[PDB]
């Protein structure tokens, strides 16, 4: 109720009883018992009443033990996730996390191996854990074998350093770990944390990092007004040539709509060959290709 | 062919698309196949989209599911040219394994800057050298049948190359003493280009010291009567001024 | 945007299992197709010439009771569930 939930869910964990091992192991066949009496509940079949009855309770018996065994092991999963944490996921988060790696692992559980919890719960806790913390700690997301892997470099990176006191090329990380140097440039280019865009820059409070930036998408002025003109110049020098060379240039571009016109295509409403449609079209190129009618558009590029 | 080295694959885009593996040819295939493997050509090696080369092959208009189309033109590429040669990153696509001479394109920038720096250093039968070499790389007209205004942009782009490339050559032809063959090479461009000033006023250059006045200036005058039916502006003075300093007879420039 | 002409648009009516009706339109050349999301409460849309489940039912997660029979097998299943009601009897 109160600042720091971190304390009031330890709080909230409270004096739970942990389990010596007959009392699990019981606590495991009441699991089962409710198990496949549900199970046989969910049949079709028509059964007595009072024998319907007897195997809700049983199922709910059930239900309440595997809430008992989930408060029971909370600890276990707390005691595991702050083994992981401070690297970008909150703490509580790093529980709830393994609090759901938890109870995917003791629903596959078996009696059969005469074992503790820990030894086969701790590997779905790591497991949970490590996906969560794939899948969700960076802004950007990275698949999970491409995290295994970039914190494998990282580690034998590390393991490198430690040895011989000094950084490694990557070339010789490339071919002790077996990849091409190019994948190791392009994983650790990859593996990065992006800076937020709200630092402060100094002394200067109102100075911020994000007034800073310009954007590539943003319209400049110059640039429409050059566009504009570079379309009415054009309309210009198309009214200056002769009528009917403006007209099969402003289909060959397909200038006046947003389409061109092959030789072939404006060979039946104006009617004439592919030789002289083609002629007429390169001696208007040629003629556009005079100095005379180059400076209103050399500068244009 | 004394450039001819063992496993050299050749590839040429100045005159029509064609492979020279070792001295045997290569199935370039469709136009649009030798469309495509122009432009991964001009490109020097680029790993380009597919979208870009879609652009390329055609425009503002390529079919929709064509993707697949371009997929398989990269497949015959693959198999008429060697597996290594074309490799692809990120669904782009790129031609390496390129060695020199092994573009024609590439050996003419190489001649040009050689050119360029004999010019530079005033020799004159190394850089004559260097552009007959040059002008022998070109085959008939460039990018011989390939649809695509893109391809047409590099055609006209390479054709104003060779423009200047071969008014670089007259006029070193000029000032080195040459003119037979140079009013000859005039007459016939001003045969198939016939609204070029500057290859006219190297007609007025080459015809003044070779011993050809009138029909020098009728060609003139058949300059300036096509100019003002076809244009009806005036000449660049440059060419105005070498007519006048030609009507006084100056004797400096012997 | 100036002589720029658009495309044909078509309006074709979805419908959801809540009953909300929206219109949005489609270009005449392009595919209608008949799946799409609600955007009132992103259920999904049908009633759009002929629609089906085509196959709602995608694999359902596995329940415990599948992974119990994993674990134990009928016999097991009979034998667990007397020794259960036989547990009964003695606490009762």
């Amino acid at each position: 109720a109160t600042a720091d939930p971190v304390k009031d869910y330890l709080k909230q964990i409270g004096k739970v009883p942990l389990l010596n091992a007959e009392q699990e192991v019981e606590l495991a066949k009441r699991i089962e018992a409710g198990l496949f009496a549900e199970d046989k509940l969910a049949n079709s079949d028509k059964l007595a009443p009072k024998l319907k009855r007897e195997l809700e309770i049983i199922a709910e018996d059930g239900r309440r033990a595997k809430n008992h065994l989930l408060e029971a092991n909370l600890r276990l999963v707390v005691s595991l996730a702050k083994r992981y944490t401070g690297r970008g996921m909150l703490f509580l988060d790093l529980i709830q996390e393994g609090n759901l790696g938890l109870i995917r692992a003791v629903e596959k559980f078996d009696y059969t191996k005469g074992y503790k919890f820990s030894t086969y719960a701790t590997w779905w806790i790591r497991q949970a854990i490590t996906r969560a913390m794939a899948d969700q700690a960076r802004t950007i997301r990275i698949p999970v074998h491409m995290v295994e892997v970039i914190n494998k470099l990282a580690r034998v990176q590390r393991q490198m350093l430690q040895d011989l006191g000094r950084e490694p090329t990557p070339e010789e990380l490339a071919k002790e770990l077996d990849m091409t140097p190019e994948k190791v440039i392009e994983v650790q280019k990859y593996g990065r944390e992006p800076i937020s865009l709200h630092t402060p820059l100094g002394e200067d409070g109102d100075s911020e990092f994000g007034d800073l930036i310009e954007d590539s998408e943003a319209v400049v002025p110059a640039d429409a007004v050059s566009f504009t003109l570079l379309q009415e110049q054009l309309h210009s020098v198309l009214d200056t040539l002769s009528e009917r060379e403006a007209g099969v240039v402003s289909m060959r571009f397909g200038l006046t709509d947003g389409q061109p016109k092959t030789l072939d295509e404006i060979g039946k409403v104006y009617g004439v060959t592919r030789e002289r449609i083609r002629q007429i079209e390169s001696k208007t190129m040629s003629k556009l290709r005079h100095p005379s009618r180059s400076q209103v558009l050399r500068d244009y590029l | 062919a004394e450039e001819e080295e063992s496993g050299a694959l050749r590839f040429g885009v100045l005159g029509p698309v064609r492979a020279w593996r070792d001295g045997e040819t290569l199935a370039t295939g469709s136009p649009q196949q030798r469309a495509l493997l122009a432009a991964l050509l001009l490109r020097e090696g680029r790993t380009a989209t597919a979208g870009e080369l879609i652009d390329a092959l055609w425009g503002e208009e390529p079919p929709s599911q064509a993707l697949a189309a371009v997929r398989t033109y990269a497949s015959r590429l693959r198999k008429v040219l060697d597996p290594g040669v074309l490799v692809s990153e990120s669904g782009g696509y790129a031609v390496r394994g390129l060695a020199e001479g092994a573009l024609d394109l590439a050996r003419a920038q190489d001649l040009a800057s050689a050119a360029e720096k004999a010019r530079s250093a005033g020799d004159l039968c190394h850089a004559r050298d260097l552009l007959r070499r040059a002008l022998d790389l070109w085959d008939g007209e460039v990018l011989a049948g390939v649809p695509g205004p893109y391809a047409q942009t590099q055609r006209v782009r390479l054709g104003e190359w060779r423009l200047q490339l071969l008014e670089t050559r007259l006029d070193m032809d000029l000032d080195q003493g040459c003119h037979a063959e140079a009013v000859s090479e005039l007459t016939a461009l001003t045969a198939a280009h016939p609204l070029r000033e500057r290859l006219r006023e190297l007609l007025m250059l080459a015809l003044y010291r070779s011993g050809r006045q009138a029909e020098a200036l009728a060609v003139y005058a058949d300059t300036r009567r096509l100019l003002a039916d076809e244009l009806g502006v005036d000449p660049r003075p440059g060419l105005q001024e070498l007519q006048q300093r030609i009507l006084q007879a100056d004797p400096a420039l012997a | 945007d100036r002589g720029i002409d658009l495309a044909p648009r078509q309006a074709v009516e979805y419908a959801c299992e809540k009953g909300h009706r929206f219109e949005m339109p489609f270009s005449v050349e392009a595919e209608i197709p008949p799946e799409w999301e609600c955007k009132v409460c992103g259920a999904q849309a049908l009633l759009v010439d002929g629609d089906g489940p085509e196959e709602k039912k995608a694999k359902p997660a596995r329940t415990h009771w599948d992974m119990l029979m994993e674990r134990r097998t009928r016999e097991e299943l009979e034998e667990v569930l007397e020794e259960r009601l036989a547990v009964l009897r003695s606490g009762a």
